[PDB]
RNA sequence: AAACUAUGCCGACUAGGGAUCGGGUGGUGUUUUUUUA
């Protein structure tokens, strides 16, 4: 039963970054918040909920 | 050293051979 | 990598990184020069001189110990060959094969090897003629 | 940067850049002290910064080698660890404002994470397809080795319960290990 | 037929990139190779690269972060005028703003954008994207 | 022998006088080392500071006599350090720019040898130049690496990092 | 394993200690 | 085994690709310039 | 409003035709190109060989 | 896996002379006492000549394919 | 006289495994052996 119920992927955040993601930072005080940055120079703040 | 020596290699040697040739 | 052969060997000497004389070497530079002159007077070629000094006299490299190559040391003292040492041996080998082909006219293998040797002489002779080490009129045999 | 969030509805802006700190050289890593505002950046030199000051308040560096990553401890907040390009791991203590210990490994380590439940234990992502679990007080020996990956391990993280770690690798996989076992229980 | 040292280095980097290697050894080195790699480094296509002196041509160890699609040298080293640069890029690169064409100019080896900024020109060395 | 004899410079500085007095004292005390100490003579000297607060004595010497100094450099260096503590004594020759810089480096590291040289190019554009030395006298040179860096920076105007591989420092 | 048959002095190194080249402060 | 290898996507047309490098003809250079 | 297919991007790169400019040239009007998740997913599955196609497809002008 | 930039000293020892990071010679030099007069002579490890004592004219080594085999009774030390 | 059932994607190209031929270095202990070589 463990094998047939193994469905780990839940989803992706938004449309992702234009270029590869090389920096991820979690908010240690908030459960659903995240920060990511890419080689494009762009940084985003997410609502994982 | 005697077996590894060359009779005709240096400029002085061939001149010596030329001297004896004539 | 061999020209005129299919071998790809890489056997060679690996000159040490440091270019100063060994610490344990405690002989005067002038003494090494006199030893080089003596051996050249006896008839030894520059390649053979380096072997004797390196094997028995601790001279790791003539340039490192004395600051000048064996060829330049000898030329400074009046000792210089007719023709470059590598060309000297190629010609001698060609002579020996030609002598053998004289007695044995059925040795087609020796005929093939002679072509390779004479070809090496022409390429090597042409280089030395370009650099002016060899007089322009010089021709093999 | 400052970001407007909707966690609470007790109000009802200034969303954007707040301050900029200029540096002499390029930066390569950043991490922030948990208890207080000070944060540390790792570039050609690892620098301790204060938020209320535009220049690095303190300069830390074992030597001339550059620092590629750093991570503040989570329980003993004054302890910090960094990684060098010379295949080294350096430990710092802010109470002394100095480095403490250095060990050189056979290959570079790309990331460090401290155990949330154990103040003196940290795991390192290494480039020999392995992740190494270390004790701060005795760095001569590793506590554990994780060997399942087949390319460089580029990041590592502890679960907040402290019983698991997750590794990201150059081989396009994510592996989860139990801290008491040297082999992965999962691959994604 | 042997190939130029620059071409050998670039082919080695491409092969190491494609095969998934995170480090490549390049021998022999040169000033041209180091400048070319420095342009790459400034644009982030490679990581740190270290030069080792062996009292010979030398060696370089280059770290790769997987962001390199392709690099190469272009011959003959034809001269490109400043006004022509844009057109040449449109011929030599995947897209309008994708990749950099590297030129050896009177001011040194530099990408096409910095050459435009400096109003300099010269021969073409190669391309990276 | 007078100290001024050791000094090739016509107008000797006071520090030259002191160190030349040291050499002639070594000559007189030496029962046979004087035979090699007497011919040896030096052009000048430079006292140049080090990061730690110390200074180093760069004794500028002619190259043909630099060879003879290198023959007897060890004993002279130890004795001069005894006479002059807080002083790191080093014998350098006065002498293309790359070649002379390399020769200056070799003179500095003497009696130790250079195992290798490396240049690390960082991402931002910085360069770290490093010189790898052997482990022949690892403790002594480890007490002198910073002095070598300071001296080389002062003379050649370059930033170099002296490393001793096979040991973690 | 073949080496240890004839090698008089071949020490046993644990997998945990293999990655460390050295440390600065010895204890 | 019968399937041909996937050859990726074409990215250039200016000149031929060889081991020595990308070669651009004299005619092309004049045409572009 | 134009729906982009996966092969369209690949052939556009082969011919050096910009998506936004190429469409304006063809129709002489403002075109709003659109990429669906399926097309984006198909580009990602093509592999590392088509990383260039993936980066152009992510241009901000492509909604 | 190995770090090309920082190879282990043990790994470099096993490699070929020309394949290390910085190629170097694996040979060395020796101080050989002649059994006869006890004078010391410098000998190359891979000597290609039968090095003879200058004073004694006594053979100290014999050339071989690789390392020269020292004559019996000649004591030696690595210089 | 000769051929007469064959067949293998290719390359500038990564890391390997077992066996074997020639050379070299080191370890080890059995064959070997002793101031005739
Ligand atoms: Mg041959
Ligand atoms: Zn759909
Ligand atoms: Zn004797």
């Amino acid at each position: 039963l463990e094998r047939m119920f193994a469905k780990p992927f839940v989803g992706q955040l938004g449309y992702g970054h234009r270029d590869g993601v090389y920096a991820i930072a979690k908010n240690y005080g908030s459960l659903n918040k995240l920060a990511t940055g890419s080689a494009d120079g762009v940084i985003k703040y997410w609502n994982m909920s | 050293i005697d077996k590894k020596a060359k009779k005709d290699f240096y400029r002085f040697q061939v001149r010596e051979r030329k001297k004896q040739e004539i | 990598g061999r020209m005129h052969s299919a071998g790809k060997g890489i056997s060679s000497s690996a000159i040490p990184y440091s270019r100063n004389a060994p610490a344990w070497f405690k002989l005067s530079s002038e003494s090494v020069i006199e030893q080089i002159v003596k051996y050249a007077r006896k008839g030894l070629t520059p390649s053979q001189i380096g072997v004797l000094l390196r094997d028995a006299h601790g001279v790791t490299q003539a340039r490192v110990i004395t600051g000048n190559k064996i060829m330049r040391i000898l030329k400074s003292n009046g000792l210089a060959p007719e023709i470059p040492e590598d060309l000297y041996y190629l010609i001698k080998k060609a002579v020996s094969v030609r002598k053998h082909l004289e007695r044995n006219r059925k040795d087609k293998d020796a005929k093939f090897r002679l072509i390779l040797i004479e070809s090496r002489i022409h390429r090597l002779a042409r280089y030395y003629r370009t650099v002016a080490v060899l007089p322009p009129n010089w021709k093999y045999e | 940067w400052s970001i407007n969030v909707d966690d609470y509805s007790n109000k009802n802006n200034e969303e954007g850049l707040i301050r900029t700190f200029d540096g002499e050289s390029a930066f390569q890593g950043i991490d922030s002290h948990r208890e207080n505002s000070t944060f540390a950046t790792g570039g050609a030199k690892i620098h301790l910064w204060d938020v209320n000051r535009l220049k690095p308040v303190s300069d830390l560096s074992w030597g001339a080698d550059n620092i590629t990553s750093l991570k503040f401890n989570q329980n003993e907040t004054d302890i910090l660890a960094s990684t060098g390009s010379d295949n080294s791991i350096v430990l710092y203590d802010l109470r002394t404002n100095s480095p403490t210990q250095k060990i050189v490994q056979t290959m570079r380590t790309n990331a460090i994470c401290w155990n949330p439940m154990e103040a003196f234990n940290f795991v390192t992502a290494n480039e020999d397809h392995n992740a190494y679990y270390y004790d701060m007080r005795n760095l001569s020996r590793s506590l554990n080795v994780f060997k399942d990956h087949v390319s460089a391990v580029m990041d590592v993280d502890f679960s907040p319960t402290g019983d698991e770690i997750v590794t990201g690798s150059y081989d396009k996989s994510i592996r989860i290990y139990k801290t008491n076992h040297g082999h992965s229980r999962e691959i994604y | 037929t042997r190939s130029s040292v620059l071409a050998d280095a670039l082919n080695a980097i491409n092969n190491a990139e494609k095969t998934g290697k995170r480090q490549v050894l390049i021998r022999p080195s040169s000033k041209v190779i180091i400048k070319f790699l420095q342009v790459m480094q400034k644009h982030g296509y490679i990581g740190e690269f270290e030069y080792i002196d062996d009292h010979r041509s030398g060696k370089i160890v280059v770290q790769l972060n997987g962001r390199l699609n392709k690099c190469g040298v272009i011959s003959p080293r034809f001269n490109v005028k400043i006004g022509d640069i844009e057109k040449w890029t449109a011929n030599l690169l995947p897209a309008r703003q994708f990749g950099y064409v590297i030129l050896t100019t009177s001011a040194g080896i530099m990408d096409h954008e910095e050459a435009r900024r400096k109003h300099v020109s010269g021969k073409i060395l190669g391309f990276v994207y | 022998s007078a100290p001024q004899a050791k000094i090739l410079s016509q107008a000797p500085t006071e520090l030259e006088l002191q160190v030349a007095q040291a050499f002639v004292e070594l000559e007189n005390s030496s029962p046979e080392l004087k035979a090699e100490l007497r011919p040896l003579q030096f052009k000048s000297i430079r006292e140049i500071d080090v990061a730690g607060g110390k200074k180093a004595l760069a004794i500028f010497v002619p190259v043909p006599s630099l060879a003879g100094f290198h023959k007897v450099q060890t004993k002279l260096t130890r004795e001069l350090e005894k006479k002059f503590q807080d002083r790191h004594v080093i014998f350098l020759a006065e002498r293309t720019l790359t070649a002379v810089h390399d020769k200056i480096l070799e003179d500095l590291v003497f009696p130790t040898e250079i195992v290798g040289k490396r240049v690390r190019y960082l991402v931002g554009g910085n360069k770290i130049q490093k010189v790898l030395l052997d482990s022949k006298d690892v403790q002594q040179i480890d007490y002198k690496l910073e002095s070598f860096q300071a001296v080389y920076n002062k003379l050649t105007g370059k930033q170099i990092v002296f490393e001793i591989p096979s040991e973690t420092h | 394993a073949n080496e240890r048959r004839t090698r008089k002095d071949m020490p046993y190194i644990s997998e945990r200690k293999k990655q460390i080249v050295g440390t600065v402060h010895k204890y | 085994k019968a399937t041909k290898r996937e050859r990726g996507l074409k990215i250039s047309s200016v000149g031929r690709s060889t081991r020595n490098g990308l070669i651009v003809s004299k005619r092309d250079i004049a045409r572009i310039s | 409003q134009v729906l982009i297919d996966t092969n369209f991007i690949n052939f556009s790169i082969q011919k050096k035709v910009d998506i936004v400019r190429g469409m304006m040239d063809c129709l002489l009007a403002k075109c709003n190109p659109l990429i669906t998740d399926c097309v984006m997913a198909e580009l990602e599955k093509l592999g590392p060989k088509y990383r260039i196609a993936l980066k152009l497809a992510r241009d901000p002008r492509i909604k | 896996v190995q770090d090309l930039l920082h190879p282990t000293a043990a790994s470099e020892a096993r490699k070929h002379k020309l394949k290390t990071l910085v190629q170097g010679p694996r040979s060395y030099f020796l101080d050989v006492k002649c059994p006869g007069c006890l004078n010391i002579t410098t000998v190359f490890s891979h000597a290609q000549t039968a090095v003879t004592c200058e004073s004694c004219s006594t053979i100290l080594c014999t050339p071989t394919g690789g390392k020269a085999k020292l004559s019996e009774g000649t004591s030696f030390r690595r210089k």
